[PDB]
């Protein structure tokens, strides 16, 4: 015979646009996410220079 | 369209964060540092948070007169 279709046709493909929202990606989870970052190493770093400044205390 | 500060000063304001957004929370930042001067520091004395002393930069010699020691003479060597 000929390359014909198969008997009940082809299934339908994937054509229209998919590109589906990830949480990943958006501005709320990152907004907080950045911002608890900056806070724990703010609370980091006012802990070491604390720190830093009684070592020059003993230094001197 | 885009509004006037002195006509309508909070609706310029969410126009500029939504618009300008880097020039507006340039002058936002900038106006935290003053702010933070004014605010933490009273606080941090309410909650008893005291400066530490200024480290010493230079010999620091005592005020008065001088002691009058005795000990540790020539004999002694
Ligand atoms: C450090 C420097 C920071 C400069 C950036 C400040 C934001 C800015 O550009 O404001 C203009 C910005 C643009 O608004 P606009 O309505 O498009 O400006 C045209 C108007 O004719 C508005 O014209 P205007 O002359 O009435 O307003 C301009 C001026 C306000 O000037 C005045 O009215 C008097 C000048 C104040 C000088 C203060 C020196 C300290 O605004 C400021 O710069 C206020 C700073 C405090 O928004 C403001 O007016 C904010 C005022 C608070
Ligand atoms: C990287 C790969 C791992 C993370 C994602 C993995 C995952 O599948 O997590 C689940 C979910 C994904 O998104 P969602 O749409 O909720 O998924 C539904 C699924 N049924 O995950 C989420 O919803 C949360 C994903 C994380 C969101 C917060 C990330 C914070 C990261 C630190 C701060 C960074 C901010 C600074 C970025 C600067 C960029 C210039
Ligand atoms: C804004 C950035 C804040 C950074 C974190 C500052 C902080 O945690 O300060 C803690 C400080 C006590 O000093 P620390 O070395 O942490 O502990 C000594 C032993 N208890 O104690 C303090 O100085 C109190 C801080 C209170 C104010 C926190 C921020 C308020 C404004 C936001
Ligand atoms: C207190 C409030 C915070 C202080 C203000 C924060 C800074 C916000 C952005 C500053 C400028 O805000 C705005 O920027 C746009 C830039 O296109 C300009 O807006 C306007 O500019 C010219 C007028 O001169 C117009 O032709 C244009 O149609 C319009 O966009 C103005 O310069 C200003 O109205």
């Amino acid at each position: 015979p000929q390359d014909m279709p198969p008997p009940g046709g082809y299934e339908a493909v994937q054509y229209k646009r998919n590109l589906p929202s990830r949480g990943l990606f958006r501005p709320r989870p990152l907004l907080a996410g950045a911002a608890v970052l900056m806070l724990y190493g703010w609370y980091k770093l006012v802990k070491g220079i604390r720190e830093q400044n009684e070592l020059a205390r003993e230094k001197m | 369209t885009t509004p006037r500060f002195w006509s309508t000063p909070l609706k310029y304001c969410r126009w500029a964060a939504r618009e300008r957004p880097a020039l507006f929370f340039s002058v936002v930042i900038g106006a935290l540092g003053p702010v933070t001067l004014a605010t933490v520091p009273p606080l941090r004395r309410l909650i008893g948070d005291v400066d530490a002393a200024p480290i010493p930069l230079t010999y620091p010699i005592p005020p008065g007169p001088r002691k009058q020691l005795k000990g540790y003479d020539d004999d002694t060597e």
